[PDB]
């Protein structure tokens, strides 16, 4: 309540006190005020958006791969599944094989790019 | 890290070389053993 | 989420559904009960939100009034001989003398 | 080269994986409730129970994969976060990285997420043991009791909140929420008629432990009016208060551990509970008790000697190990093995936050997987030969070779073979105890690794070998692909977890 | 209650204990209505001995309502009966009564086994017939069923909304001395 | 949400973790402090006034309150 | 106590397997249930139902010295731990103490601030 | 607000700073905080929460660093066991290696022990040793990337600083 | 000699425009007084948005391939393996030739920000960038 | 932090660790637990004064952080136990450099208040070592 600018004069303090209590420059004051002295709010928002997109991509790919692998490889016993897969067109067999692997692999690739720092620019 | 062993003189080393002894040194991995070699990767492809 | 009216409407919907399941009657039975329950629950929970906010505000004011009571009870709860002791003489004379202006 | 993206990757993955599990559970519950009037199984192919089983098993599995990814994210984040504080030596700058919350989903229970290695190990154990247990409960869920297919999803959500909150009250509540689903599983899913009394014993024992923990947390909250471990760090308890708190938390979490003499409930329940819950009860919930004790005791300065608690734990180990010879019931023998392992793990947490909790965490994971494997083997034996007693079934290796091989390799893994992670945990705990107390370390190793092991192997070797002469018309078949793959996954984890990063161990 | 230079600082609320007592009484009344609403929904003459908790073995609503009401009475968390006991122990610790906490714990554990003992009797060899017959069919009262639904909601998830009840009861109790 | 929009702490924590505490302190901490600092604020104002006169009061020196 | 070598007639009254009402049976491997041996089932459900007959029977049943040693084992373990505590204190080694050297920080727990 | 627990001991408390006499049985929460709960619970109570977190991390790294010292001396002993025959191994080992082995022994390094029982002074000395190592490796910018996280601009500035430092040190007279 | 060559390379990079956004990013990272704080914030925002490597590109490429396979295996009757393989190769080649969702509405904002400072002929720009060279 | 430069060194920045006395540790810990209110007050005052008069067009911009000068002086008096003056400008010459570093790191390079506490405690430790 008493911590205010009312009643304060520069003539009531010495020049050393004025100098050591003086405000910094405008850029420093703005960086301190916005809490962006190291990382900016826009950098934080970009990182959050990338993290959310990465999670949604990974979860969707994992779900699609898990559902495709089970719904294609759980149609019967061994002989029944062999007959069903043999009585398929080539694109359908490719989908039965390619689809479960591609989604899970892409999710793992996204995770690997997440844990890695190849984007660092200090390289030669 | 320090040398950890009692030092010997260069005169002593010259005398040992005179007596037919040879200083032990590590030898590089052969192309078969080296995992960064064309021989290694050709073996892998085969 | 943010609307107590919508929260009450959802509560009434799910309450009607669970009462239908519990009674073993099929859902879609007495269909007018769904909007009725939604309206009743929405109004009741809206009023309860308003009443809890009012009660919290008046409770803060009652606590402001009660802090005086607790101080004057602590001064009146002093054991005999402690009223004029150095640890309570100032407060006791503030309440007995200074706070005697009726 | 650790940037801001990985921090938000880990935090977002944790929060949104909790929300993934919760949304799957909510959708499945809505479908289960609003598609039927009675919500019991319609005994036909076109039933929601097939969809319920599919949805729950797939939620568990996919959320487990997401949890693996989030655990790796957390490992990288924690390593680099500890590095950043350690890295900079200049006194002018300090690590001040302030993060923003996500926009799509709120903070559940208005609590910022705090993640520790023990908590995420506990969560991984939750996922895997729940997966195995639910795979072991399909033959038990039927007409009028299919509603417990959601039980493991409820456990996963409760523990997900449990291991991610810094609120001490939310921590205690999530520890307290594990009783109702467990009692409901034991009371309604168990086929044995003696399991009602076992459920009552489990409830009363675990609730006495919960009451002791409740008294301790009430002391903590009332004395220092807060709910944060940092606020606890900014407060000191007197010697009497600290002694009361440590005694109460140890006794409660040892009621749940269990510890000597509070394992009667565990024996009765394990003998009478369904095999899936027995996998989940021994594998996981006791580890939640361990995590609770570790979180409570580490945050409070205790100035008393822990010799009494160490003696209680060692007495539990000895008492459990000496009773293994006299068990003709394989499930009760596995229960005593669980008691022994649990007391050994609980011993490691009697030295505060020293370099002894590492062995405790590793042994918690190892015992989770070993107990899951052993109870699953008992389940296979009881489903094949319709018995568990040693006097009724023997010669399994000759009629069911895969089951006998699984039993033998389970014994090999349980004997602390160096290649697996039980040997690592034994090495940690026993080295620490030998430097602490050499004679007590030798006593513990002698009773546990010789006498208990001898009895345990005697009761299993007699079942594996012999002649299955009687009831040749009723002799079962070999192991199915589900059981074979579950056993192989248990073996694979016990082997390959020795190669996990040593930063956290 | 501290004093600094004849200025009193008051960090304790005197009216909090009465609010806790009121909350305990209200929670007990709510759980007691829940257990007796299930009874009033059925043939009241079917419940004579303690072994006749098997009679509640019926369609899942009555059975689960009974077992959850019994668990709530015993103080099993997070049910409504647990909240009152937890708050009582918290207030006793705040009032620094370790002996009272000990005796409360003894009473709580004995009463908890007293309540959960009857959960064993609920097991019945077959589904029971405890409903009155009106117009040749069992009379199921939808109004009482809805009341039980509301009580079950506030018994299962009442710990999420207990803060507002606590605020209301503390506000009511704050008038006792002012 | 709407139930827990009245305090930045979860409802369970509000219900159990605040035992015997003033709801003014729990919900309006700043007003609670400024109300209990009524005499101290006046003493600080008097100290500042006397300091502007060149009279440094040692007794009320510690009373430098920000909130 | 020991088993009786004499040949005995099969039991007529023995505890047997009992299942919960409305129990879904286990139908693995063709649902083939064999008749159970009475002696085997009696041994299965004997220890679970065994009880002491009179007060204090637990002491003298078997070996009194072994029972006393087993009963005093926790005390013996605590006293051995106290001796080891003496040895560690004389040598300044690891004691049976709750080492609060981390001041409350947990193991690899994330400690970050929100903006 | 922090509270307290009612005390039962009837023992007088005399405070020379405030010139007051109190009874332990009759103390409020603040009096208990300033009299009964005033003790320390960590090695360096004079440090902030952030400072003591850094101190604890450096102490753990120092314990692991002493264990690393012992492991390195063991590895060098293994190397001596292979590169030197037994006819002269013990002499060369007793030259310098045996003394360092006995220096890095059970009390001096934690090893496999649960807790390295250090006084606060010993913990501070270990942390100061770790800080000396950190200073001498950071002056040359060796922390990045194994022991430090730095942005690209920070790395470039550190490289320029290390280049100037290396030039200055190379152009100094020998001792 | 070598340092002179490094400074000459820095000047040559200053002359070019392709490396100009990168050099101005290095200037902004230094938090110097040459660039205004608002300019710093806006340039950081635009540079962060432009240099994002989102997972949506890989997700869309995965969805297009699997979508094509599903479409040709679902509706086409008696498909020809030759045409199916040719279509797979064509779509994979198109993915190879397609730039990774390159954006053009963020680079011009960068030049708007850094055109206020004559980086090529700024005495302060060289002084700031002499120390910081990647 | 607790490092002293080696006066005769073969390289530029060789340092040697030291451990403060138990008396110094006890004094600093007790005062920080007794005067931590002033430090948080200084942080909040700095933020509020940047919020109010941070803009150059404001009327109070020329006054700088002077409203927080009272908080700084109160913190100095509390940490020095009212034995080394009523203002931090009256600091003994041993703590003068540390006081200058604290003022720089607090009001010119607006670092997080952890570093500012480090420098202020350095002032207090210098004063204590001078006048133990
Ligand atoms: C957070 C924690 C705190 C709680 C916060 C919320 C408050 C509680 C709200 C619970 C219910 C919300 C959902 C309602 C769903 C719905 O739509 O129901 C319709 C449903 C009607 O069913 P129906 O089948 O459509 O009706 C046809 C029948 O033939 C029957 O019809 P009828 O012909 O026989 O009679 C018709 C009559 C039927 O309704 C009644 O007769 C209502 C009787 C309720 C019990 C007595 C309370 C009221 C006392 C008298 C008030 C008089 C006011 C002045 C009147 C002046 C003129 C006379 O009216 C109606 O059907 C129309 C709606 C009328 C208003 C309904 C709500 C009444 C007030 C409820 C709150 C009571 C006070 C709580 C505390 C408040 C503190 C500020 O109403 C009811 O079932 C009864 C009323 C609502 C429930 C009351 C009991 C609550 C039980 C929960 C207790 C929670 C405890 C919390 C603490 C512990 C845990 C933390
Ligand atoms: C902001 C982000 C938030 C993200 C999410 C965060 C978490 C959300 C809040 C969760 C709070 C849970 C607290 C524990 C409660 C446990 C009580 C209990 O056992 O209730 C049994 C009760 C169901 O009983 P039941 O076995 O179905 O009983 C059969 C019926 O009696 C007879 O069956 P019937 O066929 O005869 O009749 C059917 C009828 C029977 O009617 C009733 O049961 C009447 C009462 C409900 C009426 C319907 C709703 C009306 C509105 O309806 C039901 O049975 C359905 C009951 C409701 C199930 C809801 C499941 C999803 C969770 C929804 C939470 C909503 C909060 C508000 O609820 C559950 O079992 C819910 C699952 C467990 C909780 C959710 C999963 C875990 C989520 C994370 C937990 C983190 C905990 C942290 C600490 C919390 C405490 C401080
Ligand atoms: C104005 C109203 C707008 C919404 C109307 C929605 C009607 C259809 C709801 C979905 C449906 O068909 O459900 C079938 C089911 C039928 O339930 P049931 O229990 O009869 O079905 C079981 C029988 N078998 C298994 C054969 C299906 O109904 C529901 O699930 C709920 C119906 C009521 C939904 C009320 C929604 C809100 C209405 C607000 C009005 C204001
Ligand atoms: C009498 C019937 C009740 C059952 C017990 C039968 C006797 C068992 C026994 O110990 O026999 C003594 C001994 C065996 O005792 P043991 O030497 O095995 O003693 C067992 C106890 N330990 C090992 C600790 C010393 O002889 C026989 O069992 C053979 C004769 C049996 C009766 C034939 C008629
Ligand atoms: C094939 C199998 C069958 C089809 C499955 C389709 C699944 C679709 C998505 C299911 C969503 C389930 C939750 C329903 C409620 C909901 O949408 O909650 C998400 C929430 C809503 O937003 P709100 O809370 O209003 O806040 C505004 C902030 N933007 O926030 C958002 O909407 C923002 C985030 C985007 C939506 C996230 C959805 C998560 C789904 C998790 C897996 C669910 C699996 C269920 C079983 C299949
Ligand atoms: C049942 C519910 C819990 C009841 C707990 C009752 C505890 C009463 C303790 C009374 C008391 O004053 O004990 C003091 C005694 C010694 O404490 P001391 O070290 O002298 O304290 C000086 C600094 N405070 O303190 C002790 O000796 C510690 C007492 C611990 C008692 C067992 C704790 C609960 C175990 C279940
Ligand atoms: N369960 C048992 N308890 C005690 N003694 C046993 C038991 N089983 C076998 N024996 C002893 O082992 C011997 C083996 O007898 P057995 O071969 O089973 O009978 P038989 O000789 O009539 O075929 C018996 O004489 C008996 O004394």
């Amino acid at each position: 309540m008493n911590i205010s600018y009312t009643g304060l004069k520069l003539e009531d303090y010495s020049d050393e006190v004025i100098r050591k209590y003086k405000f910094p420059n405008s850029n420093e004051l703005e960086r301190f005020l916005n809490r962006e002295q190291t990382l900016t709010v826009q950098q934080h928002k970009s990182a959050i958006k990338l993290a959310q997109q990465d999670f949604f991509a990974v979860a969707g790919l994992l779900s699609v791969g898990s559902l495709s692998y089970i719904f294609y490889n759980s149609v019967g016993g061994k002989v029944i599944r062999d007959r069903i897969r043999a009585s398929m067109p080539f694109p359908k067999r490719v989908l039965v094989q390619v689809l479960p692997f591609v989604a899970l692999g892409t999710a793992l690739i996204i995770s690997r790019r997440g844990i890695e720092g190849h984007n660092h620019g200090y390289k030669q | 890290m320090q040398n950890a062993y009692p030092e010997i003189t260069d005169q002593h080393r010259e005398f040992l070389k005179k007596q037919g002894l040879k200083v032990y040194e590590p030898k590089p991995l052969p192309d078969q053993i080296n995992p960064f070699s064309k021989t290694y990767w050709i073996t892998n492809a085969f | 989420m943010s609307s107590m009216l919508i929260w009450g409407a959802c509560f009434g919907l799910f309450t009607r559904a669970a009462a239908c399941k519990a009674s073993m009657i099929p859902l879609t039975t007495s269909p007018w009960k769904y909007p009725k329950y939604m309206i009743v629950s929405a109004v009741t929970f809206y009023y309860f939100d308003w009443y809890r906010r009012m009660a919290l505000e008046q409770l803060c004011y009652n606590e402001e009034k009660l802090e005086r009571y607790q101080i004057r009870a602590k001064l009146q709860s002093l054991k005999i001989g402690e009223e004029l002791s150095d640890a309570y003489r100032e407060s006791f004379f503030e309440h007995a003398v200074q706070k005697n202006n009726i | 080269m650790f940037n801001l993206n990985t921090i938000y990757l880990s935090r977002i993955f944790i929060e949104f994986n909790f929300y993934f599990l919760f949304f799957l559970f909510l959708i499945s519950s809505i479908i289960f409730y609003f598609s039927k009037i009675i919500s019991i199984q319609n005994l036909n192919q076109n039933s929601v129970f097939n969809f319920l089983k599919l949805a729950n098993i797939f939620g568990i599995l996919i959320s487990f994969f997401i949890h693996i990814i989030s655990f790796w994210f957390y490992c990288i984040y924690s390593y680099n976060l500890s590095l950043n504080i350690f890295s900079d030596i200049n006194l002018y700058n300090s690590n001040s990285i302030e993060l923003l919350n996500n926009s799509l989903l709120p903070n559940y229970f208005k609590s910022n997420i705090t993640i520790d290695f023990f908590g995420l190990i506990l969560l991984t154990l939750a996922y895997i043991v729940g997966f195995v247990s639910i795979l072991a409960l399909d033959t038990r869920l039927y007409w009028k009791n299919i509603k417990y297919i959601f039980s493991f999803t409820i456990f996963l959500l409760i523990v997900y909140v449990y291991v991610t909150v810094s609120n001490i009250l939310l921590f205690f509540m999530c520890y307290e929420l594990l009783l109702i689903p467990s009692f409901l599983i034991v009371y309604f899913v168990s086929p044995s008629r003696r399991a009602i009394q076992a459920s009552l014993y489990f409830v009363i024992w675990t609730q006495l432990g919960s009451l002791l923990v409740l008294i301790a947390i009430s002391y903590i909250i009332s004395i220092t009016n807060t709910y944060e471990f940092n606020d606890l760090k900014y407060f000191n308890f007197t010697n009497s208060e600290s002694t009361i708190i440590i005694f109460l938390i140890f006794l409660g979490f040892g009621f749940k551990a269990p510890i000597w003499p509070f394992h009667y409930w565990l024996t009765k329940t394990h003998v009478e509970a369904p095999s899936g819950f027995s996998i989940y009860l021994s594998g996981f919930l006791v580890k939640t008790a361990l995590y609770g004790f570790y979180k409570f005791n580490t945050s409070i300065f205790i100035d008393i000697d822990s010799s009494i608690f160490i003696a209680i734990c060692i007495m539990g180990v000895v008492d459990s190990s000496l009773k293994m010879w006299g068990q003709t019931d394989l499930k009760k023998l596995v229960a005593y093995g669980t008691i022994q392992e649990m007391n050994i793990i609980y011993l490691a947490f009697c030295w505060g936050d020293s370099c002894a909790i590492l062995g405790g965490i590793l042994f918690s994971a190892t015992h989770a997987f070993l107990s899951a494997l052993m109870f699953f083997l008992v389940d296979c034996i009881y489903r094949r030969y319709h018995t568990r007693s040693l006097v009724e079934v023997n010669g399994i290796l000759h009629i069911t070779p895969n089951l006998g091989l699984s039993i033998l390799f389970m014994l090999v893994f349980f004997s602390g073979i160096p290649g697996t992670i039980k040997f690592i945990s034994e090495f940690y705990i026993f080295s620490g105890l030998l430097e602490a107390s050499p004679f007590i370390c030798f006593i513990l190793m002698l009773v546990a690794n010789v006498l208990g092991l001898i009895g345990f192997s005697k009761s299993w070797f007699n079942a594996t070998f012999g002649m299955p002469k009687k009831n040749t018309k009723y002799l079962p078949m070999d192991l199915s692909f589900k059981e074979s793959y579950i056993i192989l996954y248990c073996f694979f984890f016990l082997f390959i977890f020795s190669y996990f990063s040593s930063i956290f161990f | 209650m501290s004093i600094f230079s004849n200025i009193w600082i008051n960090n304790d609320l005197n009216s909090y204990g009465l609010s806790i007592l009121l909350l305990n009484i209200i929670n007990y009344l709510i759980v007691f209505m829940l257990i007796l609403s299930v009874i009033l929904l059925t043939n009241l003459s079917k419940f004579k001995s303690l072994n006749q908790f098997k009679e509640f073995n019926s369609y899942n609503f009555i059975l689960y309502s009974l077992i959850f009401s019994l668990l709530s009475m015993a103080g099993i968390p997070p049910l409504l009966g647990f909240t009152g006991k937890f708050l009582a122990i918290l207030y006793s610790s705040f009032k620094s009564q370790y002996l009272l906490i000990l005796f409360m714990t003894i009473l709580n554990i004995f009463g908890m086994y007293f309540y959960i003992q009857n959960l064993r009797f609920v097991v019945k060899k077959n589904k029971s017939s405890i409903l009155n017959y009106k117009n040749y069919y069992v009379n199921i009262n939808y109004s009482i069923t809805l009341n039980i639904i509301l009580l079950n909601f506030f018994n299962f998830f009442g710990i999420l909304f207990l803060s507002d009840l606590i605020i209301i009861l503390n506000y009511i109790s704050s008038y006792i001395y002012i | 949400g709407v139930w827990s929009n009245i305090h930045p702490t979860d409802k369970v924590t509000l219900s159990f973790a605040n035992i015997g505490r003033p709801f003014r302190l729990i919900y309006r901490p700043e007003i609670f402090l400024r109300d209990q600092q009524a005499k101290f604020i006046q003493l600080e104002k008097e100290h500042i006034e006397k300091s502007k006169k060149g009279e440094f009061v040692e007794t009320t020196s510690p009373l430098v309150l920000w909130n | 106590y020991m088993g009786n070598p004499a040949v005995q007639s099969p039991p007529k009254e023995f505890f047997n397997y009992h299942y919960v009402p409305d129990n879904y049976p286990d139908a693995l491997s063709g649902f083939r249930i064999a008749y159970r041996d009475p002696f085997e089932v009696q041994h299965v459900f004997a220890y679970e139902n065994w009880e002491y007959q009179y007060d204090g029977q637990w002491w003298s049943m078997g070996s009194l010295a072994c029972n006393v040693l087993f009963f005093c084992t926790p005390l013996f373990l605590y006293l051995i731990l106290q001796v080891e505590e003496l040895n560690s204190e004389k040598r300044g080694g690891t004691s049976n103490k709750f080492y609060h050297n981390n001041a409350g920080f947990f193991h690899f727990q994330i400690y970050d601030n929100k903006q | 607000a922090f509270g307290g627990f009612r005390q039962t001991d009837n023992s007088l408390i005399i405070d020379d700073r405030r010139k007051i006499i109190l009874n332990t049985r009759s103390l409020n929460d603040f009096q208990q905080k300033i009299y009964l709960r005033n003790f320390f619970t960590n090695y360096r109570p004079d440090l902030s929460s952030y400072d003591y977190f850094a101190f604890k991390e450096k102490l753990r790294i120092g314990e692991l660093f002493l264990n690393e010292y012992r492991k390195r001396i063991n590895n060098e002993v293994r190397r001596a066991a292979i590169l030197t025959p037994t006819s002269s191994l013990r002499e060369k080992m007793n030259h310098k290696i045996a003394d360092q082995i006995l220096d890095l022994s059970s009390p001096h390094v934690r090893g496999a022990h649960f807790q390295a029982v250090r006084s606060w002074t010993d913990a501070s000395k270990i942390v100061n040793y770790v800080e000396e190592k950190q200073t001498k490796i950071n002056k040359y910018g060796l922390q990045f990337p194994l022991l430090g996280n730095m942005t690209e601009e920070q790395c470039a500035s550190k490289e320029d600083e290390v280049y100037q430092r290396l030039l200055k040190e190379m152009q100094k007279p020998p001792k | 000699a070598s340092q002179l060559q490094r400074e000459q390379k820095l000047v040559q990079s200053l002359q070019q425009e392709s490396l100009q956004p990168h050099l101005f990013k290095i200037i902004v990272d230094s938090q110097s007084d040459l660039v205004c704080e608002a300019d710093r914030r806006e340039y950081i925002k635009h540079y962060t948005r432009a240099n994002e490597k989102s997972s949506t590109s890989q997700l869309l490429q995965v969805g297009a391939l699997l979508g094509y396979i599903y479409a040709v295996g679902r509706y086409v009757s008696n498909p020809s393996t030759r045409k199916f393989s040719y279509g797979l190769a064509a779509l994979l080649g198109s993915f190879s030739l397609l730039n990774p969702s390159k954006n053009l509405h963020h680079n011009h904002s960068l030049r708007e920000i850094y055109s206020k400072y004559n980086i090529s002929t700024n005495p302060q720009a060289l002084e700031i960038l002499k120390s910081r060279i990647y | 932090m607790f490092l002293n430069p080696v006066k005769d060194s073969e390289f530029d920045d060789e340092v040697k660790g030291f451990v403060p006395s138990e008396g110094e540790v006890r004094f600093v810990a007790n005062k920080n637990k007794e005067c931590g209110y002033y430090l948080q007050g200084i942080e909040q005052c700095r933020r509020k004064m940047v919020q109010l008069a941070g803009d150059s067009s404001s009327q109070f911009h020329s006054l700088g952080f002077l409203p927080c000068k009272r908080l700084v002086d109160a913190h100095y008096r509390c940490m020095t136990d009212d034995k080394f003056g009523s203002t931090i400008e009256e600091v003994p010459e041993i703590g003068l450099d540390s006081a200058q570093k604290f003022f720089d790191c607090t009001f010119q390079q607006l670092k997080p208040m952890q570093s500012c506490r480090r420098f202020f405690d350095q002032v207090v430790r210098d004063v204590y070592r001078a006048n133990g």
